[PDB]
RNA sequence: ACCGAACCGACUAAUGUUGAAAAAUUAGCGGAUGACUUGUGGCUGGGGGUGAAAGGCCAAUCAAACCGGGAGAUAGCUGGU
RNA sequence: AAAGCGGGUGAAAAGCCCGCUCGCCGGAAGACCAAGGGUUCCUGUCCAACGUUAAUCGGGGCAGGGUGAGUCGACCCCUAAGGCGAGGCCGAAAGGCGUAGUCGAUGGGAAACAGGUUAAUAUUCCUGUACUUGGUGUUACUGCGAAGGGGGGACGGAGAAGGCUAUGUUGGCCGGGCGACGGUUGUCCCGGUUUAAGCGUGUAGGCUGGUUUUCCAGGCAAAUCCGGAAAAUCAAGGCUGAGGCGUGAUGACGAGGCACUACGGUGCUGAAGCAACAAAUGCCCUGCUUCCAGGAAAAGCCUCUAAGCAUCAGGUAACAUCAAAUCGUACCCCAAACCGACACAGGUGGUCAGGUAGAGAAUACCAAGGCGCUUGAGAGAACUCGGGUGAAGGAACUAGGCAAAAUGGUGCCGUAACUUCGGGAGAAGGCACGCUGAUAUGUAGGUGAGGUCCCUCGCGGAUGGAGCUGAAAUCAGUCGAAGAUACCAGCUGGCUGCAACUGUUUAUUAAAAACACAGCACUGUGCAAACACGAAAGUGGACGUAUACGGUGUGACGCCUGCCCGG
């Protein structure tokens, strides 16, 4: 059992783009930006409990972080994971 | 030409990682002085 | 053996090989390999210690029963086998009881053939008996310095050691090298000169056939810098210096043994 | 073993020499089943290693590496004051 | 390696975009990775700086997007070289070695393929069809169990041939065309003719005799397993195995045709989808033959029992359900992104391998695909670089034929001194070579359908030659100055020094006559070996034992190796 304290935790944001967009028009799947620590339980617990939807699978890939210059100074964005939940022909978040 | 850098991860980390410091006696002695300089990256793992 | 090679190249003209006809063809036994790795004649310092060893053909080491400890049980040899571990040929043995043991091949032994070990075995090639058993003027092999200790004496190919006396507890044993050696009565000898005498009249023919074994080229040192060794140095062709190893000790004559713990067991040195 | 590409090497000539290159290009040249060549990894450490031996090679450095230290060595020598 | 022009955008175009030509690479200058790098990938916008010029462009600035796994790789199980090493042995201290262990791939270990899609990912997403391992729960039978025993995993070099496939060529079929300039309804021209893993069958080939009893000093104890011994009985039994065939597939894909377009590309439909021949360096093949230089280890896997449990657990077989987590996945990768300070004529491991000519992975021209090398325009002096040709002479040049020129292929004829009888030798030297026809409407050879016959019955054997492919030769004719027409591709001979030879060497002025060498001699060494590394313990020598090992000198082979012990 995954507790609801890990559960509420785990779920940070929605994603929105052109290709997220496209994924949720045709193959009925939800992008989120995950903490980088849960795995694919954990989200599909999260998302099948929190959403009240159901979930077929889900697909994690950690996205890495970028260099970026601010005035000569260089610094990182960080990484995060990105989670595509596939859901059941049926749900329509 | 083939010059004298023929880079490889692992054999570097294998020669001048923090692990293989802190095995040899001397290695420890190698942070130290690093530490007591203040260098803000002490071995090549970062 | 020994066969002249034809010469259809120039490293083929001087070879002389030893081909035997009788020795196992197939893959040796499995039970009794073993693996060795090559040192390149480097110590656990790293450093060589042994000059002029290395490369060659991997090997797998062949366990050899030189102890012949297995007494009272007739064994059948049943083939013939090349060791690269050493010169002589060893021969893949079957004892009665269904254990199958690797042994130096004596002369004269083939397949099929009758060996036995053991204080009441009889007097004939393959026959392991102590010394003490063993009747004087008898030529052996394999002979033990302790009893129980193994085989160390006569193992390469064509050598024997010949029993000369037996005074009380000891007797005196004449080796290859010409020495009169006291040991022990009850040290066990296999009788019969070991096999594959024709060994001695193979030639290499070519630095290839070295490196195959396993010996890297030798400098000389009249040919090496000052720095290098003794002997290095000259304008020219120059030697002017009394022969030394590399280290600087004469190597021309002067005896290296001292061994006060064994001087007592030597009787007369080789000469 | 022989002829000859890959691959390994480096015999001759010209170019280049503040170069395209802190050792190459072009045209020819030698080995090319062997004492061959190569990828990954390991081992040998400085009066030491390794050396089919040239004092060769050990990170563009080798009749004794590089780095820090004794150290502001010493300099009856040169320059400057 | 090479550019030209037309249009577009823009303040401005030799360089950016699009088009038509032209040229270069094509065993790479093409496609995919490992190592290494780190956002260089894609889109929008900008031209200060960077780009050896300009810049509307970029691998530059800024912002946004992008990397989807039970099956690929890591992680994980297992070991090699080697590392560390509880106790331990040793050492002024630090530390050196090392047993049990535990790490360490470059190696061994389970499983996924085809099509489609995005501006950027796909064996990861979607469609279709599969496969593997482990946990739980029912059903049936049942002696299960290891840290231990056995088998297996499990292994070299070279060579030769058979069977195949990838693949290519031609024919057939299907769709299209009737040609800017003579001819082109024909033996004419262009294109397409693709389909996987998995499942079923088990063929060419390879290996081995099976099966049942009784007994045993062996496998650290036991064993129904391995080994050994003695009987009986049968002769085909087992194991391995490319390819083919059937299914997967009434599916997908498909030249084209039809319609929009923000002219970049989308949406719809879709015929034929076979045969013969040639053929790998790939597969059978971790095979077979042979040679000496005698060719990893451990786990996964199969199997036997001990202690133990003993109608329990546990095991085998079926079905159902669940689970397979975590990390990498963009992009470059013979390079403008890695190592070279540079957008540097250098270096960098593996995988794929089309056509014609060719022995060929050489070479010439091409295909798929990619490029024209980030300064141009003129002019046509000396001189320098890279080339081409050259009257007469032909080394007269020079230190020296340095350089250049020349020889150059296949088949046959022929070939000396000397020799270690192998060589020298491709000695030297010479002749033929294109194309068309005939022998022969395409021959010898290769492959081999239909039909027929037989059977221990199918992926079977005999006959039989359709069809396809196809040298080499002889004769005749003919063209040119020349038929190995280009590219590619030995100069030859004679006397001689040295070193026998193949090799190695001064990375970066020395490749040699030096070093090595096989062979020879002397000498040390009896094993706790001499000797070497180490204050020592240890280790190499060597798991070797005087036919062995170390040191020293000479250097194949032939004939030899003389006198001196005063230093
Ligand atoms: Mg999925
Ligand atoms: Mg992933
Ligand atoms: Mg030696
Ligand atoms: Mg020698
Ligand atoms: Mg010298
Ligand atoms: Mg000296
Ligand atoms: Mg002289
Ligand atoms: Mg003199
Ligand atoms: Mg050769
Ligand atoms: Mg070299
Ligand atoms: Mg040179
Ligand atoms: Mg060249
Ligand atoms: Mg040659
Ligand atoms: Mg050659
Ligand atoms: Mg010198
Ligand atoms: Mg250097
Ligand atoms: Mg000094
Ligand atoms: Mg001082
Ligand atoms: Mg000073
Ligand atoms: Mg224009
Ligand atoms: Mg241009
Ligand atoms: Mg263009
Ligand atoms: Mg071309
Ligand atoms: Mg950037
Ligand atoms: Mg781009
Ligand atoms: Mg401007
Ligand atoms: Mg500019
Ligand atoms: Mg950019
Ligand atoms: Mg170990
Ligand atoms: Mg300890
Ligand atoms: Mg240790
Ligand atoms: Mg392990
Ligand atoms: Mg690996
Ligand atoms: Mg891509
Ligand atoms: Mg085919
Ligand atoms: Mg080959
Ligand atoms: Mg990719
Ligand atoms: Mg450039
Ligand atoms: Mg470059
Ligand atoms: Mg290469
Ligand atoms: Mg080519
Ligand atoms: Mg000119
Ligand atoms: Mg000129
Ligand atoms: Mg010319
Ligand atoms: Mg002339
Ligand atoms: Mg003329
Ligand atoms: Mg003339
Ligand atoms: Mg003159
Ligand atoms: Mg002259
Ligand atoms: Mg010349
Ligand atoms: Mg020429
Ligand atoms: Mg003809
Ligand atoms: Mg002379
Ligand atoms: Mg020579
Ligand atoms: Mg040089
Ligand atoms: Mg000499
Ligand atoms: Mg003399």
């Amino acid at each position: 059992m995954i507790r609801e304290e890990r559960l509420l935790k785990v779920l940070r944001a929605p994603h929105v783009s052109e290709k997220a967009s496209t994924a949720m028009e045709k193959s009925n799947t939800i992008v989120l930006k995950v903490a980088k620590d849960a795995t694919k339980a954990e989200i599909k617990a999260a998302v099948q409990k929190l959403f009240e939807v159901e979930v077929e699978v889900v697909n994690t890939l950690v996205v890495k972080g970028k260099v970026k210059r601010h005035g000569q100074r260089i610094g990182r964005r960080s990484d995060w994971k990105k989670a595509y939940v596939t859901l059941k022909e049926g749900q329509n978040l | 030409m083939k010059r004298t850098f023929q880079p490889s991860v692992l054999k570097r980390n294998r020669s001048h990682g923090f692990r293989a410091r802190m095995a040899t006696k001397n290695g420890r002695q190698v942070l130290a002085r690093r530490r007591a300089k203040g260098r803000a990256r002490l071995t090549v793992s970062k | 053996a020994v066969v002249k090679c034809k010469p259809t190249s120039p490293g083929r003209r001087h070879v002389v090989k030893v081909v035997n006809p009788e020795l196992h063809k197939g893959k040796p036994f499995a039970p009794l390999l073993e693996k060795n790795s090559k040192s390149g004649g480097r110590n656990n310092n790293g450093r060589i210690t042994t000059r002029h060893i290395g490369g060659g053909h991997k090997q797998a080491y062949r366990i050899v029963d030189f102890k012949r400890n297995k007494d009272g049980i007739p064994a059948v040899v049943e083939r013939l086998e090349y060791d690269p571990n050493r010169s002589a040929n060893i021969a893949l043995v079957l004892y009665k009881d269904g254990e199958r043991r690797y042994i130096l091949a004596p002369k004269g032994l083939k397949a099929g053939d009758q060996i036995q070990s053991g204080v009441d075995a009889a007097i004939k090639p393959g026959n392991t008996l102590p010394m003490r058993n063993i009747p004087v003027g008898s030529t052996v092999h394999n002979v033990e310095m302790k009893p129980g200790k193994g085989g160390q004496l006569a193992r390469s190919a064509g050598t024997y050691v010949q029993i000369v006396a037996r005074d009380g507890a000891y007797v005196t044993l004449r080796l290859r090298s010409g020495e009169m050696r006291k040991v022990e009565a009850d040290c066990r000898a296999t009788l019969g000169e070991v096999g594959n005498a024709e060994h001695m009249l193979r030639v290499l023919g070519k630095a290839g056939a070295a490196r195959w074994r396993g010996v890297r080229p030798t400098v000389r040192g009249t040919a090496m810098n000052p720095v290098d060794h003794p002997h290095g140095g000259g304008e020219g062709r120059n030697f002017g210096k009394h022969p030394v190893t590399p280290w600087g000790v004469q190597t021309k004559g002067k005896k290296t043994r001292s061994n006060k713990r064994t001087d007592k067991f030597i009787v007369r040195r080789r000469s």
